[PDB]
DNA sequence: GCATCCGTGACAAACCTTCCAGCAAGGGGAAGGTCAAGAAATTAAT
DNA sequence: ATTAATTTCTTGACCTTCCCCTTGCTGGAAGGTTTATAATGGGAGCTGTCACGGATGC
């Protein structure tokens, strides 16, 4: 692949994806750490807890790869499949997405010339809209109360079709038109001479004509099904405390999925009006706070009395998954440790201790001590490096030259806040850092937390050799 | 089970008002009519999981999430000796010059993908379980000596 | 305190942080900003890909430094498709060319 | 199961079992190095699918690793030093091995020692001032002192 | 005893005391922060404070 | 030393001796390199001890003590003698059951031979 | 890709989906963000035969 | 009308009717349409025949076997008496060993009342 | 065509059904694991 | 260029667990259903967060 495109998602592209659907509030078993058939964390919709075991333990140890055990559905592959499995729940109703409902702009009112004021009034089960009327009183997108309903009730009666919510805004956008609103619209831009329309409408225009461009359609912008986040990314793990370790998205599924359970316990038991209109605005709220929390009103709170994080809210500033798992992230091969004087080397040259450098390259110490013979296997190697034999310094030291080691202060200044260093190998803890380069690191010694980051393969040892070291610049 | 714990519950609070001290599952188990195992099972089970956005440290730059160990661990022993016992095992049976390594590698399931019994590979070749079994125990004695399966006796560990 | 393929996490399948938890430091967005600012495209794709990201990855180049090779392998990362499926779970459609 | 607490631990040499005991904790002062094993604390693990390589070397050799896992919590590597205590605690309805049971030991003999001798000198206190009141009253260099003190 | 063990041990104020001097624990019995419910945060304050 | 020949002496199969394996009350023999039983003399004297009571002289709640104090190996000869008196006090509450339910099918099950007059309402006086 | 990560992802992000917008990695933090080489410094290099061979 | 008050009137369990509802012990009664079961008063009659034959030493084969050829006009009383009959013997060949068992073994065991000694001439007699 | 109001950045309590594991005290079927017989393949007389 | 005493191969002939099951309960776990005096506008931050744009109303 060499290219990424986005779009709306379709409730055929959603049930393309989802390979398994998710209709029970259940999470997993409370005695037997075992999820049951049709729950949230479930062996038949996601996938099996370990690397190739069923559920009941009946298939496993690469005998049945891509067969479906009958008793459960599980299909007994990788946990990889755990990460990449989707959701689509049943709703009964259709609902709003809050992502293009109280955004700043909302990109469903600058779509149809609708504030958001009638938009909060229309989601909301509060007032209802006509799409089409046999009078033109009645005209498209009018916002109208529930006496005015019943006005229009008594007085037209079979002409009009006005329902309230978001299937009705759902079926506006769905049946208004796909080009001839384009084409009117962009007759009526040029057609009327004005500044305070033209600062909108060509807004509009815009929008449109990427709707139309893009292959997208208005129905796929609201939900109508919602897929879950696959469970390996949310895992109900135990932790080594007694309790269990969950995320908080898991709760606000379950109560998607709980308020879903209970729209289609409502619609079979011939419910009034007020409650399933307030079940609907129930689920639009939950899949709100499930989407972005601090938009359609107070952040749902836990046990321990916190704002949940929402989906929204894992994508979101330093704590999103951006600059936090994505952007910066966490490396392996990279010691925290402080910075000591070396006046001894030279300019390309750094200080190493060599417990660090024992237990940072051990991938290296393991193939040098593989390929020298002195090593038989792997956790032989392991051995003799936890008991500290003699001769794994001299191969530390045979490793440790001709390969350079990236110094970082944390956090950098500028470029030269981090840079290469061709380490030796001396005792203490700490890395002798070079003194003329504590200028451009701008690091006194203050006791100042330095990763060291070890490039691996020979494209990032010449990287670090030729290009980043400090003899370079 | 929810109304029992809630009974449990209940009884805890009053044994708290009654006494002042924390309560001990004895009182509760000799109070609840239940063997004291079941007591400590449902209190083990007794509240939603830690979610994964609370402040555990001083500030609020890390939350929860960052100290999960990994369930499916790739240690530098499953990540090295799983391919490298696997290229041992696909260097010393090579020497294997007859079909013995052939019906070994369907015995254990190396570099197959159904794992066989006796009975399956002897319809491939040697019907007769005995034959392989024999083979195998050919095989074992020649691998069991320590003179040149001593790289197959160093992955013990 | 150093980190050497010990005790990764769940989530977002990544190294923790802290001495008590065994995890390397942070390579942050700033340090990020600066690698690239010299222009080492290699490094960096090991920073964020194969040393911490890709669990098939990472399992690969430690096969790959133990027998010997040093050559750079990249794949799919584990952490960019859980952006991909939360955005998918989320309800945007994305793929891939 | 439950985890247990005891001393063969597979995966691992004796020296680093010699400074344990039939219960897997060190003695009272051992001088421990970084990555030795503190207390010998194994689970019973499920039994995991094998990869055929490893099928195949427990078929070969009589290394038969079973539901016991090494999942001993080490000592982190760069702390040396002895140790000082080993609080032990456990649940109601649970019995004690010999080390938990020595460490209740110690601690009551400690509790009984130190309480002994506190009111042992705070009996030889009262008795001075016992004594300071009978030499400002009167004085009996016979009856008083020489006559033991209870 | 949900609310004295919730302000004792996890609130904002409620910290551990560095008992390595009896400096530092007479400095942080001593010590007059603004943090926690009521006072400010170290993200939303200006230079006033 | 496998358990088939063994088998045949302590006049058992190998289910009924596995079971007992299984259970809590026979010490756990070895295991020659291929997961077969292995049992000595002593094994073979506490399995013809535990034969010699469950096929002959006692159940298995009272052969099961009486081998797991064979295994002491300090044997008491008034343990088991208590034991015994505590089973055949048992037993005789067990017999004059037997006995008092004999008794009562005797009273009440007597009724016509075979012949043209069914409908006995002795099934209904045993109901009650 | 890149807009989505510096402030209002959300806001960005609808605007992104709404519209369609395929990218095709052309800055040097889109392929940061993905995961690929950069096409800057010496992966420059490299990106000049994968837009080639496209 | 329902199984488990039946059973608290009558004294027995809802385990044990449940486990002969699940055999072919108890005739099957019609669902109530609903999560219960009721009862006939005939039924009842049966249960609380069975327990009375469960409750005084019959196995549950030969009981059913009484309770198959109850509730019904037929009610032939010489072959399940003869039946009842081969049953008592049993009880009585049970009976007889064990007793010969109970004669056999209680003239051993009068020594040794729990000393150290590992001597006992009880053990190396039977084995 | 201008003043003015929200996102967003911030090293209870009983009542009744089905479903499944345990201890009797073990036997049997399915599926996989080791011992004594005759057949291939080697060598010492011409 | 031959074959007769050893040394392997092959084949019945035996030897274990795995799992379902034996009559007879016995207990545990998961799911659904009533109970019938009087019960009718509930509840909870936290601001001591400051300075931008983007949309609303004169
Ligand atoms: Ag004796
Ligand atoms: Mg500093
Ligand atoms: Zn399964």
């Amino acid at each position: 692949f060499d290219a990424i495109k986005i779009a709306l998602a379709s409730p055929d592209m959603i049930r393309s994806w989802s390979f398994g659907e998710v209709k029970k509030p259940e999470t997993i078993n409370y005695r037997t750490f075992k999820p049951e058939r049709d729950g949230l964390f479930c062996a038949r919709i996601f996938g099996p807890v370990k690397d190739y075991e069923c559920l009941c333990g009946k298939y496993k140890r690469l005998k049945h790869r891509g067969v479906i055990c009958e008793k459960c559905g599980v299909e007994v592959t990788q946990t990889k499949v755990r990460r990449e499995r989707m959701g689509h729940i049943e709703l009964a109703s259709p609902t709003a997405h809050i992502w293009f409902l109280k955004s700043l702009p909302s990109r469903i009112g600058l779509l149809l010339d609708m504030p958001l004021r009638d938009i909060e009034r229309v989601l909301y089960f509060e007032s209802y809209v006509v799409i089409e009327g046999g009078m033109t009183n009645l005209e498209r997108q009018q916002i109208l109360t529930e006496e005015q309903y019943l006005d229009a009730l008594e007085e037209f009666g079979d002409e009009f079709d006005a329902k309230m919510g978001a299937e009705a805004i759902q079926a506006l956008l769905k049946s208004m038109d796909l080009e001839q609103e384009c084409e009117q619209l962009r007759e009526e831009l040029n057609e009327t001479n004005s500044e305070t329309k033209r600062k909108k409408l060509t807004k509009r225009i815009k929008l449109l004509e990427a709707f139309v461009q893009s292959g997208n359609k208005p129905e796929w912008m609201i939900l109508t099904v919602l897929p879950v986040l696959p469970p390996d990314l949310r895992p109900l793990v135990p932790l080594d405390g007694g309790r269990f370790a969950t995320s908080d998205l898991n709760d606000l599924y379950r109560r998607v999925i709980n308020r879903n359970n209970r729209l289609k316990r409502l619609l079979d038991l011939a419910a009034p009006d007020i409650i399933v209109r307030n079940e609907k605005r129930m689920l639009q709220e939950a899949v709100d706070a499930l989407l972005d929390n601090g938009r359609r009103g107070r952040a749902i709170t836990g046990s321990n009395k916190r704002p949940l994080k929402s989906l929204a809210d894992m994508i979101k500033g330093k704590q999103g998954r951006f600059r936090q798992n994505l952007l910066g992230k966490r490396v392996d091969y990279s010691g925290r440790s402080v910075i000591t004087v070396g006046p001894y080397l030279r300019l390309h040259q750094c200080g190493l201790p060599k417990k660090m450098a024992l237990e940072l390259f051990k991938p290296f110490i393991y193939g040098k001590l593989e390929l020298r013979g002195l090593a038989t296997t792997i956790k032989a190697a392991k051995k003799m490096v936890e008991r500290e034999e003699a001769v794994v310094w001299d191969i530390l030291d045979e490793v440790i030259r001709e390969h350079p080691v990236l110094l970082n202060r944390a956090p950098t200044l500028h470029r030269l806040g981090i840079q290469a260093f061709e380490p030796v190998l001396i005792e203490g803890k700490a890395i002798q850092l070079h003194p003329l380069v504590c200028a451009a690191y701008n690091a006194d010694f203050d006791g100042d937390q330095m990763a060291v980051h070890v490039p691996l393969t020979l494209e990032a040892q010449l990287e670090a050799r030729a290009l980043m070291m400090s003899t370079n610049n | 089970m929810i109304e029992t714990i809630n009974k449990l519950n209940r009884i805890s609070r009053q044994m708290l008002q009654e006494m002042g001290r924390e309560p001990t599952p004895e009182e509760l188990a000799e109070r609840m009519l239940m063997p004291e195992d079941k007591i400590r099972k449902v209190l083990k089970i007794a509240k939603e999981p830690i979610s994964m956005e609370t402040p555990i440290g001083d500030d609020e730059d890390s939350h929860l999430g960052d100290f999960i160990e990994d369930t499916t661990l790739e240690l530098p022993l499953d990540s090295a000796t799983t391919e490298s016992l696997r290229a041992a095992t696909h260097d010393v049976l090579a020497g294997l010059t007859a079909r013995e390594a052939k019906v070994l590698r369907m015995r254990f399931g190396i570099d197959m993908n159904t794992d066989y019994t006796l009975e399956e590979v002897g319809k491939q070749f040697d019907v007769t379980r005995e034959r392989i079994r024999q083979i195998e125990a050919k095989a074992l004695r020649k691998l069991r000596h320590p003179s040149r399966s001593e790289v197959l006796r160093s992955f013990l560990d | 305190h150093a980190r050497s393929t010990g005790s990764y996490s769940l989530v977002t399948q990544q190294p923790l942080g802290g001495k008590a938890q065994f995890g390397g430091q942070r390579f942050g967005e700033m340090e990020v900003w600066a690698l690239e600012a010299y222009g080492a495209a290699y490094t960096l794709q090991e920073m964020l890909t194969v040393k911490s990201d890709d669990v098939n990855g990472r399992t690969k180049m430690y096969k790959n430094i133990v027998d010997g090779n040093h050559q750079m392998e990249p794949g799919m990362p584990e952490s960019f498709n859980v952006l991909l499926k939360e955005i998918r779970s989320l309800g945007i459609n994305i793929e891939l060319e | 199961g439950p985890e247990e607490i005891t001393a063969d631990i597979p995966n691992v040499g004796e020296a680093a079992l010699s400074k344990l005991d039939e219960s897997g904790i060190v003695y009272i002062g051992a001088e421990v190095t970084g990555g030795d094993i503190l207390v010998g604390k194994v689970t019973p693990k499920g039994e995991t699918q094998l990869t055929p390589e490893e099928k195949l070397l427990r078929a070969i050799f009589g290394e038969k690793a079973s539901d016991v896992k090494d999942s001993s919590l080490r000592v982190p590597n760069g702390v040396s030093g002895t140790v000082i205590d080993v609080q032990v605690f456990t649940r109601d309805g649970v019995e004690k091995d010999k080390r938990a049971l020595e460490i209740e030991e110690m601690q009551l003999k400690q509790a009984k020692k130190d309480l002994s001798e506190e009111l042992q000198i705070l009996e030889a206190g009262l008795f001075s001032r016992i004594r300071a009141v009978l030499v400002a009253g009167g004085v009996e260099a016979e009856k008083l002192d020489k006559l033991p003190r209870d | 005893s949900a609310a004295v063990k919730e302000f004792f041990g996890s609130s904002q104020l409620s910290q551990f005391m560095d008992q390595n001097n009896p400096l530092s624990e007479i400095t942080h019995k001593r010590r007059i922060s603004a943090l926690g419910p009521g006072g400010l945060t170290r993200e939303r304050a200006g230079f006033e404070v | 030393m496998n358990i088939s020949d063994v088998a045949k002496i302590t006049g058992l199969t190998s289910k009924a001796i596995r079971f007992y394996e299984e259970k809590g009350l026979v010490t756990p023999p070895m295991r020659s390199e291929n997961g077969y039983r292995t049992y000595t003399q002593q094994h073979l004297n506490e399995l013809t001890l535990l034969r010699q009571a469950r096929q002959v002289g006692f159940n298995l709640e009272e052969s099961g003590e009486l081998v797991n104090l064979f295994n002491d190996p300090q044997r008491h000869s008034a343990d088991v003698k208590r034991r015994t008196l505590e089973k055949v006090a048992e037993i005789e509450r067990h017999i004059e059951e037997l006995q008092s339910m004999r008794d009562q099918l005797l009273a009440l099950a007597n009724a016509c031979p075979g012949d043209d007059s069914a409908d006995c309402p002795i099934i209904e006086n045993l109901s009650g | 890709i890149s807009a989505a990560s510096f402030q209002e992802t959300t806001r960005v992000l609808t605007e992104a989906a709404v519209a369609g917008k395929r990218d095709e990695l052309r800055g040097l933090k889109e392929n940061v963000i993905v995961g690929r080489l950069i096409p800057a410094g010496t992966g420059y290099a490299y990106h000049q035969d994968r837009m080639r061979r496209r």
